[PDB]
């Protein structure tokens, strides 16, 4: 199937800082991957982004009603619905879960959300930060991220690991403890 | 139960 | 850590010649929802998401037959002309680290790519499966591109080898992403 497409995207943006306390919404049409006109709360009318928006930003301009319903928008339309969705996503607090194996000692973490996170490698004790690799966070469709976090480390006898996770979802560090084999232990 | 809005895009000239 | 901004944003498409056209919103980069065109149904991305509120899925149908009509008229200005293929990343990951003979997922993220057509297919030892797959919609992107989740349930296994098989009019090639324990 090579026959030629056509695609028009439609956007509707609703930027949110410290809350609800600043609101902007753009309004964005985009065909064949080019934006071509906007509307943006921070000016209060259409703009023209390529020539080839430029008729329906004076089109768009001259209908006065409904420019007054857009620049109103940030309330009725983005204000509105962070309200009724606050709570399943602004909210939301998933805890990781964190397993280490070797493969490299891998700290996986998973199943969480939000996506910020700390992970950090200590070996007895100390923080280890060389030596270390991380995919970033992967974001995995469904309301949940994963990280995984790699460490290049020669596992001495007597050496313990630990992977520790900090996230908003709870108040003290996950952690998970790894150890190579024991070759001698002793009474004391 | 709270109802979710969405925003209206317009219609470009046909003429 | 704790998020200092939010974005909400309704995505809606519509693609001629394949007369295709999704509508969603997105929370910064999860779908909330999407209206399923056919069913003329709201479709929480989490069943639980519909327990605190509702969406009108007519309006969404409304809203695509303005961006259909849009649509016609900016082919003709744009005297025809047609869209740049961008084919896919493709990333296959499990859901969660794998634990021999239980229950998993494999997702195949397809990222960075125009038009929103694919064809995904799974393979588990060269041979398509289809048992319990799932996907998502198109999902948005900054920079107008698209992405999609396909999953795939398993039971993980030292034997068994799965591929992810994209197809897109950008590719020269089919694309295999493999994984295995």
């Amino acid at each position: 199937d090579t026959r030629p497409r056509f695609l028009w995207q439609l956007k509707f943006e609703c930027h949110f800082f410290n809350g609800t306390e600043r609101v902007r919404l753009l309004e964005r049409c985009i065909y064949n991957q080019e934006e071509s006109v906007r509307f943006d709360s921070d000016v209060g009318e259409y703009r023209a982004v390529t020539e080839l928006g430029r008729p329906d930003a004076e089109y768009w301009n001259s209908q006065k009603d409904l420019l007054e319903q857009r620049r109103a928008a940030v309330d009725t339309y983005c204000r509105h619905n962070y309200g009724v969705g606050e709570s399943f996503t602004v909210q939301r607090r998933v805890e990781p879960k964190v397993t280490v194996y070797p493969s490299l000692l891998v700290c996986s973490v998973s199943g969480f959300y939000p996506g910020s996170i700390e992970v950090r490698w200590f070996r007895n004790g100390q923080e280890e930060k060389a030596g270390v690799v991380s995919t970033g966070l992967i974001q995995n469709g469904d309301w949940t991220f994963q990280t995984l976090v790699m460490l290049e480390t020669v596992p001495r006898s007597g050496e313990v690991y630990t992977c520790q996770v900090e996230h908003p979802s709870v108040t003290s560090p996950l952690t998970v403890e790894w150890r190579a084999r024991s070759e001698s232990a002793q009474s004391k | 139960v709270s109802k979710w809005r969405m925003a209206t895009p317009l219609l470009m000239q046909a003429l | 850590m704790i998020k200092e901004e939010h974005v909400i944003i309704q995505a809606e498409f519509y693609l001629n010649p394949d007369q295709s056209g999704e509508f969603m919103f997105d929370f910064d980069g999860d779908e909330i929802f999407h209206v399923d065109m056919a069913k003329k149904e709201t479709v929480w991305r989490l069943e639980e998401f519909g327990r605190f509120a509702s969406f009108e899925a007519q309006g969404a149908l409304a809203n695509i037959a303005v961006d259909k009509a849009n649509l016609e008229i900016m082919t003709k200005r744009s005297n025809y002309t047609p869209i740049t293929n961008v084919p896919p990343e493709v990333t296959v990951l499990t859901n969660s680290p794998v634990e021999l003979r239980e229950p998993n997922v494999l997702i195949c993220f397809i990222d960075k790519f125009t038009p929103p057509v694919v064809n995904v297919t799974w393979l588990r030892n060269g041979k398509p499966v289809t048992t319990g797959v799932s996907e998502t919609v198109f999902l948005p992107r900054e920079d107008h591109l698209f992405r999609k989740f396909h999953y795939l349930p398993f039971l993980p296994s030292t034997e068994d080898v799965y591929d992810c098989r994209v197809e897109h009019w950008g590719l020269d090639e089919p694309l295999l992403k493999h994984w295995e324990f």
